[PDB]
């Protein structure tokens, strides 16, 4: 009997059976309905298109993310999304295989509560468990400590661990991801001449953001280049023709996420979060978290974000202590393999919310010591 | 309570190398 | 056969087996729990950590000494300690090895009843006796007369005994140790910036104690030069970077030894308590007790402290007499030497309270002529 | 020729004419400097809002608070604020007025030096003298002995006082104050969904936490009925509108006090840090503090505090001595008072720090016997 790891994120759902080495089945967590009328008749159309036909037949859809920050607004589009992962992707009933959610931190329990609802009374699988999103990437790179910065799609979280302890006061959470960076891309893009609205092209505009964007090393002499030499120009050909042209764009929208006062953000960049977070740990193991920084996420994937995220690090922490970035290339699918490792452990069979403990206790077993 | 890990014996970092 | 040298002191623990110049293991005194949540599951992480395992492990733990003031305050933690000793760090059976312990002098009689009482029923020791903490290292020494100061870790005593014969009724002891020392130090260090709460740092005090404190020869004229030159500076690299400066506080630190009003004791310092059970004891065998002054204790290895303490009882003592105190380099495990000597005399292998004479007067024998 | 008892305190600065009741001037001391853009000319937008003023433009300022723990961070901020109190909402000039500056038990001295510095280099005046924060707030309520426990918003301060007489050995400060609540309260209001992230909407959350948060009579039987009734949620309105309900967490912010294991700090409750602090005393004295507890501070005007704290006194201390809690309604203003009645006292017109005499010995004469 294997187990089922499904992994629902914010814009990529990734699932597949316990034990294998990468997801059997990865798309994004979009609902597609159609907006216009539809004279031909009898063409099979549907009255909703979810997963990835959503984004072949995007044309006359209006796509709308079931999640917009880890939290989940829209249950109906995720109980349409979870259906089409277990019937049409994997084609397997619930009914007989156990379940392994991911939840990012300081989520809303409301949230959480009302997932094992679902999950116990629709699908009505014999036992399921939530587990941290940053543990599972932990449990890939194979170590003990560490502090794993988790830059999803959706949210951002840094997480540290030392020797399997958690530290839950020195947890660090910001909601600036890739569809905030995204959003910020299509915004600048008005700058130079293109205009994207609808919706349909925000995925146009995300393609473009994950194959030409790059994270500069240093910001200021690069900007000053781009402004007068003619090296950095790249050009991308939309899905109609018409070849764009994008310059110092390539690495402006990147740069958000280590300068947060773009977008009017409060908070510091992510350099200076993770080192908030170390710092809040006791004295004693912060050389380890210094020499054992962990990576994981989507949107870590940008071309030359490890060296940024070095020299920043360097700057802010003492000049002694060693620093190491640990980047594994397989950054995106980090937390499902953590997930599939976790599921095949024997000492882990035990931790599971039995189906009669829910019956006894209600949706509000998760909270319990049963996490 | 939070999640109390039960009592086992082991093991990791083998699983990466082995991966890798 | 052979015979195990047991020291439980205060903070150090040291043991080996008998007949030899250095003890097998030295390590801290210390049960920690962890204190954290606690998320990765298969690490096998213990509920209890001890001894020298538990130092390395500070940040996730809470480091408690079991024993306060020589007594005992927590007898669970001391049969930790024991076996954990016994089986791990000697790999020696304890069934067929007599036992040597020691215990500071007018302490509560129920702590060496309990002692004792452990000692026979759990382990089932063959043998085992309860010997004075400042005559073993007065017979270390090779010698047979004088007043020795015992600045352990929890306990500092005074005990002069001549050609073999001990006095009780001049037997000074004050409750001033390292331990307080330790305190003070982490006290006055916040008045520049670096503040230590954390039980864990003060093991990091500790360290900064043993390495950098010292006595000033003269209290006054070195405070008033502290305050102008700026050789005293040091500097001192903590666990994780950010070196500290410690200025006149290094000579703050010891100079509670000699002026206890400092830490809120009425009581006189360690060179006047001396001076008062030497003038106690007879007149007869004043000269001897000057001539044969010795040091005890790892307390007493702060640079300078032997020279200090000389001055201050020649200024006290008659001009006639001629004070000297002895101060081996090995004054650390001094008391250790002792019973290593001890377990190998003859005269001394029927002093022993066999498991006969427990099982025949109980675990009171301790209190009779038979210590 | 009036004194002016000013109360830098960390978060409200309160000032006044000596020998009223109430200070003339009480507002929050934040220095809010604007983070957006501006494009409107001529409206005479100034560059840093401080004050009451920056409670009013907060939605488009970055509030920094100059004052962390105790020690002072922005030595320019905190010179701005100065000048705003003496200048712009007292209108009195500094040059014909003493100055009774408050101070904050077991800091740095340098920050000490550095306020005598700056008042004595850049306002001139005349005279001013540092008073501890604890010895005001005792003189406040008319007695002259007892154990004050003055938590304000940047430390936790408890200091013993027996008839006129401190003792520097018992003082037990705690970092754990209004600030350290505020934040535990954004952390756990995140399990409901509202997200507070920008540092305006702190002051949100401190306006919540002061008008609706509340101490338990008991932590665990007020937990399990929140969890089943549901008379405890209130209701509260957003400066735009949303109302919010709270449910537990009324009392479980400031449940923290007496439980710091919640936000991951080693040390103990203020329920026992006191009592630790009475322990350490001689044993002579003890139930005559025991009789005089006297609380102050705005961290202590917790509705149902008094009762908490002296059940937990109560439970540890020994039975037969009596505990009574002395709590003024008006506690928090308590150390301006204390500063009021002490400055209109003929026996300290003599005890001012003389302009001539820092100009003769440098900013250093304040750490002597003029202290
Ligand atoms: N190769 C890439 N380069 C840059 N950005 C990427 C790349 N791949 C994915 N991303 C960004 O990361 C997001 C996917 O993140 P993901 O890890 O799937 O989020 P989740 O945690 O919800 O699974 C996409 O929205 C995209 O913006
Ligand atoms: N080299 C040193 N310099 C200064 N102080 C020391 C040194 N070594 C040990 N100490 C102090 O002495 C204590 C150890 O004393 P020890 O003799 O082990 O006590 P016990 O009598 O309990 O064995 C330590 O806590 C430390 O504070
Ligand atoms: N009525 C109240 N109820 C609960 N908490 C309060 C109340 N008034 C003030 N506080 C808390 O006390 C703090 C003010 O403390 P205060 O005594 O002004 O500190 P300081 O010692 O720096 O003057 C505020 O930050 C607030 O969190
Ligand atoms: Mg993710
Ligand atoms: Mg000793
Ligand atoms: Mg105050």
């Amino acid at each position: 009997t294997t187990a089922l790891v499904c992994d629902n994120g914010s814009g990529l759902v990734k699932a597949g059976f316990a034990g294998d080495d990468a997801p059997r089945a990865v798309f994004p967590s979009i609902v597609g309905r159609p907006r216009h009328q539809g004279v031909m008749v009898g063409m099979g159309q549907k009255d909703s298109y979810v997963g990835d036909e959503a984004q072949s037949k995007r044309g006359i859809l209006t796509l709308k993310y079931p999640i917009e920050h880890g939290i989940i607004t829209n249950w109906d589009d995720m109980e349409k999304i979870w259906h089409h992962t277990f019937y049409n992707e994997l084609r397997v009933a619930p009914e007989e295989h156990p379940t392994l959610l991911t939840e990012a931190p300081l989520n809303p329990k409301a949230n959480r509560e009302k997932m094992t609802q679902i999950m116990f009374e629709t699908f009505n699988v014999p036992a399921m468990y939530v587990a941290i999103q940053a543990v599972l990437s932990l449990y890939a790179s194979g170590r003990t400590t560490g502090i794993v910065l988790d830059s999803g799609d959706g949210v951002t979280h840094n997480v540290p661990i030392y020797e399997g302890y958690a530290l839950p006061h020195a947890i660090m959470r910001l909601d600036l991801a890739g569809r905030d960076l995204t959003d910020y891309l299509m915004k600048i893009l008005t700058e130079r001449g293109y205009s994207f609205v609808t919706t349909a092209e925000r995925e146009i505009v995300r393609d473009i953001k994950e194959k030409l964007c790059y994270v500069a090393l240093d910001f200021e002499n690069e900007m000053a280049t781009a402004a007068s030499s003619s090296s950095l120009e790249k050009s991308y050909e939309l899905p109609d023709g018409q070849v764009i042209t994008i310059g110092n764009e390539r690495f402006r929208c990147p740069e958000t996420l280590f300068q947060p006062s773009f977008i009017g953000m409060e908070s510091a960049g992510i350099h200076e979060t993770t080192y908030n977070s170390i710092m809040k740990c006791d004295i004693d193991i912060r050389k380890d978290l210094y020499a054992n920084n962990v990576l994981s996420g989507g949107t870590t994937m940008y071309p030359g974000i490890a060296d940024r995220m070095q020299k920043e690090i360097t700057a802010l922490a003492p000049s002694t202590m060693k620093i190491k970035i640990i980047a594994p290339p397989e950054r995106k699918y980090s937390v499902w393999i953590g997930g599939s490792i976790l599921a095949s452990l024997s000492t882990f069979q035990q931790m599971w919310i039995s189906k009669q403990e829910y019956d006894e206790a209600g949706p509000s077993i998760v909270h319990r010591k049963c996490f | 309570v939070p999640p109390k890990i039960p009592d086992g014996e082991r093991v990791d970092f083998d699983d990466i190398h082995r991966k890798r």
